[PDB]
């Protein structure tokens, strides 16, 4: 049964390294930019005032 | 509107109080072991891609259900976290056969789980009957598993059942002080181990657990009380 | 001949290793060295939610933000409302092992699951059992609705699963992994997922094909907690080796890791804020940590539990959060 | 990525010795016990022996005492079993076990299926 | 005869004022305790915080008998003083019907674990102390047809008085509260002691006698005074012997019942 299940992991090993890759550099300012453009929309980071607030 | 709401509410809450009634008056048990051992003749001897089996019964006025596993596969370490708050774990072991360090192996994973340090087991060594045949047989020997055998005595202060051989009483001392050497070196003080022998026709089984569950129901009361 | 494939399988991995390896120039820590922090964070409880006997295993927010469902091992699960405190709905199982739960997108079903290998599924708006879900070898640990009428499962024999309600039967199967799997999550486009296994390892896998993309790796034990990124380019993991981690989907290897040195105890669960700039995680110590996601540093603390914290959740708007421990209480935090 | 490697092995005359030496990579190797697993032709899988962290404990089965001894290196991240005397009944593949999680005092599950925390395993061969 | 007891408007002012710093302070401190540093909720904490805090309603008592005893005149009118005896006696009653709850409650959970659970709960609880309070607070009423005003306030009664009021109160409260509590306590101790000693279990069996023994030695010698005392004051006997030891007797009790009010917040609490 170990001959079946190493063929099957070689070919998955093969079909996952024929991917494109980039930079880290590129993901992080990526993830910054997200963060910084949606930073006014979140209550958690930045509170709102008592009248807002449906818990109070 | 507002008051349907909480009219709806009151209702559920109403229902919720009966049912909590009659949770809090039954006892949950966990039932282990392994192929080899006599675990479903004792499970039948109770008179009142499946995952998981329940049985009730009842003895004096007082409810047991008792649970045990069906469909799952060799690792345990993640539902068993389901069972921290049942009142007991019966531990079923076969005396005669060998595979003894397994279930030693077994037990000693059982008492020192930390989610599991406060619960109390009750021991079942069965098969009395055919590890009597087999040391009076004389064909197989003990010495070639547990070496410290060979220098073991049975104390003076036993107590033995009226009629069987010296060896028979000596394997069966030396085969339970196995387990009880385990119970006793870590502990907690704050769980404990019964020990009991057992066959295939006894009718004595049912007494044992409501014995031993009232006792383990009285010791959390005097810790609750702080008196010990 | 056996060998042969063994040795394959170690020059590709090492391919692999060299080509992910060659793509690594800078780090997140040296490219968010010059950002104000967010300071130091307090937060409230508003709500305690009393009412279940034992243990709660799971929890699960509604899309108006305003509704809940809960699922304790009594054997219930109970509905909620969370500006007035007020119980709509409770439900009795007929199996009291429950490990899971899930509230319908469009508010007309929920869903359960446990030790039984079944995975049930209940109409609000008619409460009785509107259908069972059968075909499992192993306890089930995690579920999601896709819509009205699919759903996927996760299971502990190794499998992931999709099913057709209506009819009743398992339309896909995701297999690969070799261990349990225990935790799930859904993209924001809905057309991949993430899993995490006892394995050490996580997956991403296609819908609608049912071949894994991609395979990553770094934990050191078992994995517990898996979530997306809002973004959905990238996603955060929690373990048994008392530590958070952060991979990216396009670079394909790990970005950064959430730890401490006085933290020794285990991860249950974690959770992304509204714009993703904290990262909430519930512990067994017995409370839970806010973190900075872009630099790495402990913001804040939730304490008030008296056991072992077992879930949370944010709300779809970030008002929120919600918590639940094996004492029984549920608390609501702003 | 979790690894473990195992070496030694091979075939000797009863009453012979031998040492086997296991490697492993990629977790912190100071924070874990060690177990030491056997399996034999036709048989399960059966514990053989037992170490801890700091090397202060020790464990084996009753059929192997006073013959095996195991050792431990946390600077080289390297654990060690020394056989002496073998018997014919020790043919068998072996292999390197640690705990799931660090820190703690109940052990693994010994698994036919894939435990994933075991090594390939070496074969001892003990015949003339 | 003949009898010298002047003596106790001095006992009583350098005992009762120092018995006002202990309990003012203890009960307080097991109230804050009580407040929250414990987090733990069964029938003995229900039953604890009402003993706690009739203890300090019964502290809160003690000044007005201070400055009565001190300068030996009433300048506030009969009602003051006559509400005043009335929480003395309903406080120093409210005690013992506790105590023997409490006993009561550890006797059902340690002899019959199975057969019990459905008598020991919260609401329950709550139940009996409702009633213990109403029984308690119902039985005082009468006391409000009194005169108290001989100035003087329950001081040197006519015999007029005694003779056909006081008498019937002193039974019925004797009758009531003191003999089957005690009855009551002494068995359930017993079957206790009994029922752990069949074949470590040295802490176990100091509480109890330690429990029984202060509830005894506090409460026993004041009602057999009291008792005795009644029996003289409607004179039916005239043995002068008899009547002097009586009457010097009582004042030097009841001030072992009125330090029972500080010995409660040590013993029962901070084990
Ligand atoms: C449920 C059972 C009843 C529990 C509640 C008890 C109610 C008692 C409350 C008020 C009744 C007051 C009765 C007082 C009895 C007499 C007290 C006493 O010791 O008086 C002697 C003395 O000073 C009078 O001065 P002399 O005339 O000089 O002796
Ligand atoms: C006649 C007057 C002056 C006596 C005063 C009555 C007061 C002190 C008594 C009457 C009812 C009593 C309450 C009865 C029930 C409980 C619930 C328990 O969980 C806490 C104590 C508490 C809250 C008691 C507090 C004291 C109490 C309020
Ligand atoms: C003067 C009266 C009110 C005193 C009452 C004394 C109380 C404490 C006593 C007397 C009657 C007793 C009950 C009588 C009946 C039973 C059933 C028996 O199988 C267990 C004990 C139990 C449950 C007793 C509990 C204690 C009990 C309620
Ligand atoms: C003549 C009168 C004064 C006798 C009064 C006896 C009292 C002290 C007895 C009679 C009834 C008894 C109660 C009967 C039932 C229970 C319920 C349990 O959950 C706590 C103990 C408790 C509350 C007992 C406490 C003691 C008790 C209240
Ligand atoms: C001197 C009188 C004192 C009265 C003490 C309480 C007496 C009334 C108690 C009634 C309830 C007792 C039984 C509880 C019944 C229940 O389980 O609900």
């Amino acid at each position: 049964a170990s001959i079946a299940q190493a063929r099957k992991l070689v070919e998955q090993l093969k079909m996952e390294a024929n991917i494109d890759r980039i930079k880290v550099s590129k993901a992080a300012a990526d993830l910054m930019a997200y963060c910084e453009a949606h930073a006014k929309e979140d209550p958690l980071l930045t509170p709102v005032p008592a009248s807002e607030n449906p818990f109070r | 509107e507002d008051k349907a709401a909480v009219e709806r509410s009151k209702m559920i809450e109403k229902q919720l109080q009966k049912d909590k009634q009659v949770y809090r008056r039954t006892l949950r048990l966990l039932l282990l072991g392994a192929d080899n051992s006599g675990k479903s003749t004792i499970v039948k001897q109770m008179r009142i891609t499946s995952g998981i089996f329940e049985t009730k019964f009842q003895v004096d006025k007082v409810n047991f259900h008792m649970f045990d596993v069906g469909a799952q596969r060799d690792e345990r370490r993640k539902w068993i976290q389901c069972f921290n708050d049942v009142t007991a774990i019966i531990f079923v072991v076969d005396s005669s056969d060998n595979r003894l360090q397994e279930a030693l192996n077994d037990f000693k994973s059982i008492w020192n789980n930390r989610w599991l340090r406060t619960i109390s087991v009750i021991l079942f060594l069965n098969k009395q009957d055919l590890l009597a045949e087999k040391v009076l047989a004389g064909k197989s020997k003990i010495e070639d598993y547990f070496p410290e055998f060979a220098r073991y005595t049975t104390p003076e202060d036993a107590t033995p059942e009226p009629g069987e051989d010296p060896r028979v009483t000596r394997a069966k001392y030396f085969i339970r002080k196995e387990f009880v050497d385990i119970s006793t070196a870590s502990g907690d003080g704050r769980h404990i181990c019964y020990p009991h022998f057992t066959c295939s026709v006894d009718t004595e089984n049912a007494r044992r657990i409501f014995n031993d569950c009232k006792d383990i129901i009285l010791q959390m009361n005097l810790r609750e009380y702080n008196l010990v | 001949e056996l060998d042969q494939l063994r040795q394959e399988a170690e020059q590709l991995k090492n391919q692999i290793r060299d080509a992910r390896k060659a793509c690594a120039d800078a780090t997140l820590s040296q490219i968010t060295n010059n950002i104000d922090p967010v300071g130091r964070i307090q937060m409230r409880t508003r709500r305690t939610l009393r009412g279940h006997l034992a243990k709660i295993y799971a929890m699960h927010w509604g899309t108006d933000s305003r509704l809940l469902v809960s699922a304790s091992q009594d054997g219930k699960l109970i509905i909620w409302d969370s500006y007035t405190t007020n119980k709509v709905h409770a439900i009795p199982l007929r199996s009291s092992w429950v490990m899971t739960c899930a509230y319908a997108p469009s508010g007309n079903y929920v869903a359960c699951g446990g030790l039984d290998n079944i995975c049930s599924i209940y109409n609000l708006k008619t409460v009785r059992v509107s259908r069972e879900l059968a075909g499992h070898t192993g306890y089930l640990s995690c579920c999601r609705f896709l819509d009205d009428n699919q759903i996927v499962t996760s299971s502990g024999d190794t499998t992931c699963a999709l099913w057709d309600i209506e009819t009743g039967q398992q339309t896909t199967t995701f297999t690969g992994h070799t261990g349990d799997v225990m935790s799930l999550s859904l993209a924001p486009d809905t057309r991949l997922f993430v899993s995490g296994a006892c394995d050490a390892s996580a997956k991403l896998w296609d819908v609608r094909e049912g071949m894994c993309r991609q395979t990553f790796t770094g934990h050191e034990s078992d994995i517990n907690a898996i979530c997306f990124f809002p973004n959905g380019n990238a996603f955060a993991t929690g373990s048994d080796d008392a530590t958070c981690r952060l991979f990216d989907l396009r670079a394909d290897q790990e970005l950064m890791t959430y730890s401490h040195d006085n933290i020794i105890c285990g991860i249950t669960s974690v959770s992304f804020s509204k714009s993703g700039r904290l990262l909430l995680a519930g512990y067994d110590d017995f409370n839970c940590n806010v973190w900075d996601a872009l630099k790495a540093d402990r913001a804040g603390v939730l304490a008030g539990h008296d056991n072992r914290v077992s879930c949370l959740g944010v709300t779809d708007d970030g008002m929120a959060v919600a918590t639940g421990s094996w004492d029984s209480f549920l608390k609501i935090w702003n | 990525q979790v690894q473990l490697q195992e070496s030694g092995g091979g075939l000797v005359q009863p009453g012979g010795s031998l040492r086997l030496s296991c490697a492993a990579s990629g977790f912190t190797f100071s924070n874990y016990k060690m177990n030491w697993v056997r399996q034999a032709p036709g048989k399960g899988l059966e514990w053989v022996s037992d170490i801890s962290q700091s090397g202060a404990s020790i464990s084996y089965t009753g059929s192997v005492k006073g013959r095996f001894t195991i050792s431990r290196d946390n600077a080289k991240n390297t654990l060690y079993l020394q056989m002496n005397s073998l018997k014919p009944e020790d043919t068998a593949v072996y292999y390197c076990a640690r705990c799931p999680a660090p820190f703690t005092r109940d052990c693994f599950d010994v698994t036919s299926t894939t435990y994933a925390y075991r090594g390939q395993g070496t074969q001892v061969t003990v015949s003339s | 005869c003949f009898y010298n007891d002047s003596f106790k408007y001095t006992l009583y002012g350098c005992m009762f004022s120092m018995v006002f710093v202990l309990g003012l302070i203890s009960n307080c401190v097991a109230i804050y305790i009580f407040a929250c540093v414990l987090k733990v909720r069964n029938e003995t904490t229900t039953y604890m915080i009402n003993l706690a805090m009739s203890d300090l309603l019964f502290v809160f008592t003690l000044p007005f008998r201070i400055f009565y005893f001190t300068t030996r005149n009433w300048p506030f009118g009969d009602l003051l003083c006559k509400i005043s005896v009335m929480l003395f006696y309903t406080n120093m009653y409210g005690s013992i019907l506790f105590l023997t709850c409490i006993s009561v409650d550890r006797f059902l959970a340690i002899v019959y674990p199975f057969k019990s659970k459905t008598l020991r709960t919260k609401r329950n609880a709550k139940i009996v102390c409702t009633g213990v309070w109403l029984t308690v607070i119902g039985g005082s009423a009468p006391a409000v047809f009194v005169q108290s005003t001989h100035r003087a306030c329950f001081e040197n009664f006519p015999e007029a008085t005694w003779k056909t009021y006081l008498s019937r109160i002193v039974i019925f409260i004797e009758i009531v509260g003191f003999f089957i509590p005690l009855i009551l306590n002494v068995t359930c101790s017993s079957m206790v002691l009994k029922t752990l000693t069949k074949p470590n279990k040295t802490k176990v069996l100091k509480m109890i006698f330690v429990h029984l023994i202060i509830f005894c030695f506090c409460f026993v010698p004041y009602n057999i005074n009291l008792i005795l005392y009644s029996l003289v004051r409607t004179q039916t006997f005239v043995n002068c012997s008899v009547v002097a030891a009586v009457r010097t007797m009582y004042p030097i009790t009841l001030c072992i019942a009125v330090s029972n009010c500080c010995f409660d917040p040590i013993v029962y609490y901070f084990t």
